């Protein structure tokens, strides 16, 4: 998640929500990363369990690939520092992010 | 018949030209009046 | 008192230009674009005529500009390559603009004609706390066109009086006649006198310099009082007298016995100065007394609110 | 993080945290399933879509409840005199109202 | 083909952000949008049904 | 005084640039690009012009870099080879340029046509704060254009005078006309003084640089007072005169008894100082009791606040 | 303020916030005095007209000063100047000067006996 | 004064090159790659080139470089094998560049043509701090590409004047005339001196040469007056006077009796300096005393904010 | 800060509420009312916007 500031939290939350431009935000108005866009059209959603969110488009009968939505793992999930709002962000302890595609 | 020759009730000319205006008098004022009526 | 000190000619005049411009740097304090939404309107728009063209959906959030009006005054006989000093004012919620820049503003007429271009650094004064949000810019704008002119053509020149007077302009007119030759000058009102002068702008020019600095007694303009009401100010004129009459104001009484003090006739300003100074009072009671003393007489001037 | 010693790092330092804030209320907007009133003056919707209403400061708002009524000015009210937007009067002379699936 | 030709006359003060003006604030509104190719030839009446229906009785 | 000092050539003319830039560097305390969408994509198209093309999603969160605006004075007679001084200030969120450096920004004129080119080091001053939003770069741009201009053709240069006036053209014409042989110089206006001079740009040179160094008296100007309002403070010409009157302020008094001051009349600066200062008061008491005296008279002086 | 920004070239989307604090609308009042001439300048009162706190250091923005008949008098364009337990108005300030005038008005002075 | 000190040659002229580079090292305090996209991007393709290709998909979490911009002064006459100084910047968010390595970056013109390479060690210095985020390389830069240039070749030359004046044109063509032949420069304008030399290279450096190191007399330029507003700094010239006029400024009186201080009249900087410093202020008051002067007059010298 | 009118659904913003942070807190001095004061051992006051 990418914080006003723009630093960036880590959050294990799925609570996910379209803002009036369409981002994936997450019960707060944060946005994830890397930024996914929904259009205006679209009236079904899904995230394939790999991790891939596409819509279906209203008259065309495909649900195009909208992005790819992936996830970050630490080498410690422990020294991740809480600030609140159910995100954590990067401290020397927990180690540097590193982030994949869900599965691999 | 729909082709007899008819008079729409807006009768005349739709557009108006407009005037460019008066020519300044070099009184040393940018303001210039427009003949109030 | 000279004549160009009460004494306007009729070529020679002031017009105002207007314009709006932004301002940069600031450290902060800058307009609220949230609130102020033109400031990035016009921020975007420079950007795109510069070659940067932001997209219509972004944050832009900033707050090191401020958008402003700039105020000038077009002076007369105007040259296309001389400078005029500027006037910057706040147009949103900006908190300040004590370092800022004015970035190439138009200053236009009445007439929606661009008639200087104005960019500069602004000046501003560093309780009685000074105005943070408007500055000063010395030669910040410098002209474009050039207003043309009568002055040169012709045989006749008005001079203009401030406080029109019909003595005044009888005083012009006799110490005119009496410099130049016979019948050089003639008061049309109270407040023009017409003066021949020679065909010609240089010869225009030299009766004008030399009408300006003549020496010109002052008459007794009027008794003439000024109450403020609004900065607690009273100012008398040298011509004002005082009739002879009693005032009893709240909590005010003879010194000594008691209220209805009286106020003694006074013809000359110090008299009078004297007689409302035994009537004791703060100015503000004394801006009633004169109002109640002008109703009722008693007091031979003119009173005006301001 | 918060090295201790030079070699040290002391991972997963003390955080007491408190709270449990809830950061929304949100209302998630489901198909509804119809039942039968076998009456004229209900009209219900399936899909997206809301009947917009000039309130009456003006302002437009909306309502999936097209229980609608007829007032004495032929006007289409509903349930309070919500006069729908955009203005459509009911005529007395008529006989049946129908609303197609189209909407007209 | 498809011809869209539009012509008035605009206030220079209408204009809003990027040079956008609404058509119903332009003055003088002519706006043609015509077609050509057999697409735009099947929807002409004909020569027989247009004298019929500009003279026919009833 | 010299001509110099209060008359500008007709073809000598400053010209305003500006142009858009960046500054890196600065220890942090830069543009926050999430608010400031601008940075950003300028620092892409530049990466993109040296030959890196960043992915359109990405994060760029970059704190060492604020957008700018730069101003310039391009001068008279400027050269291709000639250098310039700048004013960078802060256009977006940008905390401080201390020690930031400006990269190659085109400054263009009002024509958008790249006159200069600036790049160097932003200068700043290390409770009175500097300001750290605005740096002056010294010789940082160099020009590139040159502007065409008129000079050296015809037979006739005209002075014009800052703060026109009759007298002051007629004094400039007569120093002019004195120095030079008979009928050098003609006064146009209160403001235009046409001088012939013989063709040729060394000639016309040579009469411009003989003639901005003569010594021409300064006649009295005006009686003016100014008023900030704004900065509080408050400037009388020599030439101001007080006219006999009795003022009255809020909480003023006689020393000694009461309100009601007389003011004596003045006829030279030094006599109206003294007279305002007995009539004790601070600037800002004394701004509105100078308003109430013009508006009443007793003020050979025009008042105007700035 | 939307209608002059619009006119200098400024157009701001009808619906916007603009919710700004450093303008106060004010309403204009001047004498003209007899025989005033095109050139000439007069004094003007500024008092402010809607929820203005103050307005100390305020600038006058080219206001049109009319007559009765609707008719363009004079131009007012300028800075208010107002004084700095009796308090000053600080909702009303003078401009010296700060209007010039732009119509004459004709007279019969010099006609008759 | 010597001509070189005020006046520059027409075919001499310096150039601006910017380019793009890493620095290496910095004990951590590099840029954060999560935040500077750039960074890993040119790293990678800086690996890739020496012959090693890194996975698209990596972490590349690196501390020890920082993405920089490096600025340099092509100097004129530039030969390809001599070396210049150049300046380096931060670009993303690096902490610091205190002993970081800069590492082969193309130094390119405004023509997108690579005129040098800069490589070597960055210089930083080790309450004020000092800038932590720049540093300049002492011939750290080795040029390339030689610009071809016309000296040498015509008969005129053309000497570009510092601050244009008409009266310091006149002074160093009288100059250059009296040292050298007859009719050695004629003055084109306020700011240009054309001078006759032979032909050839040799012959124009040594003339040259020997116009370069010619004493001129500096005559008085004029009365100028420089306030920074953000620096808190005023600066006036020798030339600058004073007219007589009172002035008023909050805070300050007369030391004794009130406000409204006299200001004498003062012909030179000593008395100007005298009478300022009698009518006590702080420099932040100075600023508003001396606009407001130069707004009423009684300040003959123009005034401009820096 | 923001607010919300009756009908225009778009908050006006309304204004910014700062922070000041200090050298050293514990170098400032209380005048009762949950007020502190700014003093010598404290430093001068740094404004900034919440978050940064």
């Amino acid at each position: 998640v990418m914080l006003p500031d723009g630093t960036s939290a880590y959050t294990r939350d799925g609570s996910f929500q379209v803002d009036q431009n369409g981002q994936l935000v997450t019960a707060g108005g944060f946005q994830v990363q890397p930024a996914i866009t929904i259009p205006a059209n679209a009236l079904s959603i899904t995230i394939g369990r790999d991790g891939v969110v596409s819509v279906t488009q209203q008259g065309q009968a495909a649900p195009v690939q909208v992005g790819q939505l992936n996830l970050t793992t630490f080498m410690n999930d422990t020294g991740l520092e809480s600030i609140g709002e159910n995100l954590y962000i990067e401290t020397q302890s927990s180690g540097a992010p590193n982030e994949s595609t869900p599965g691999l | 018949c729909a082709w007899i020759p008819a008079k729409p009730l807006v009768q005349g000319a739709t557009t108006a030209q407009p005037i460019p205006g008066p020519v300044p008098v070099a009184n040393g004022s940018i303001f210039q009046s427009a003949q109030p009526i | 008192e000279r004549i160009r000190d009460l004494t306007s000619v009729q070529g020679v005049r002031e017009n105002s230009l207007i314009g709006y411009g932004l301002v940069v740097g600031l450290d902060g304090t800058g307009d609220q674009t949230t609130q102020t939404p033109f400031t990035t309107q016009t921020l975007n728009n420079m950007l795109s005529q510069l070659g940067i063209t932001v997209p219509t959906g972004t944050n832009m959030q900033l707050k090191n500009v401020a958008a402003v009006m700039v105020t000038a005054s077009y002076p007369p006989f105007a040259r296309q390559g001389q400078t005029i000093d500027v006037v910057v004012s706040s147009m949103g919620n900006a908190k300040s603009l004590r370092g800022g820049t004015l970035l190439m503003t138009p200053l236009k007429g009445v007439d929606s004609q661009v008639y200087a271009l104005a960019q500069g650094n602004i000046l501003v004064g560093g309780v009685q706390v000074n105005q943070l949000n408007g500055g000063r810019i010395t030669n910040g704008a410098i002209i474009e066109r050039e207003l043309p002119t009568q002055f040169g053509a012709g045989n006749t020149i008005n001079l203009q009086l401030n406080d029109e007077d019909f003595t005044m302009a009888q005083q012009i007119t006799d110490a005119i006649n009496r410099a130049r030759g016979y019948g050089s000058a003639t008061a049309l009102d109270a407040r023009t006198v017409q003066v021949r002068v020679p065909s010609g702008n240089s010869s225009q020019v030299r009766f004008l310099a030399d009408i300006q600095n003549m020496e010109v007694n002052v008459t007794p303009q009027d008794a003439k009082v000024v109450i403020n009401s609004r900065t607690g100010s009273v100012v008398m004129n040298r011509e004002v007298t005082l009739d002879s009459c009693a005032v009893a104001q709240g909590n005010l009484s003879v010194t000594v016995g008691g209220s209805l003090q009286s106020v003694r006739s006074s013809a000359n300003l110090n008299s009078v100065v004297r007689a409302l100074n035994a009537l004791g009072a703060t100015p503000m009671d004394l801006m009633s007394i004169l109002q109640s003393m002008q109703s009722a007489g008693c007091l031979r001037a003119k009173l005006e609110i301001i | 993080g918060a090295q201790s010693s030079e070699q040290t790092t002391l991972p997963s330092g003390l955080q007491i945290g408190t709270g449990v804030r809830p950061v929304a209320t949100e209302r998630l907007h489901s198909q509804g399933n119809l039942s039968q009133t076998n009456n004229s003056k209900d009209v219900a919707i399936k899909g997206q879509g809301f009947f917009q209403v000039m309130l009456p400061d003006g302002t437009s708002a909306y309502t999936r409840d097209g229980s609608f009524q007829v007032d004495q000015n032929g006007q289409l009210v509903t349930a309070g005199g919500f006069q729908v937007q955009p203005a459509i009067t009911i005529p007395a002379n008529a006989l049946s109202i129908t609303i197609g699936r189209d909407g007209v | 083909t498809e011809f869209i030709r539009f012509s008035g006359v605009v206030n220079p003060r209408t204009i809003s952000g990027s040079n956008s003006v609404p058509s119903t604030q332009v003055a003088d509104a002519r706006i043609e949008y015509v077609g050509n190719g057999y697409i735009n030839e099947a929807q002409n009446m004909g020569w027989l049904q247009r004298f019929f229906l500009n003279l026919s009785p009833m």
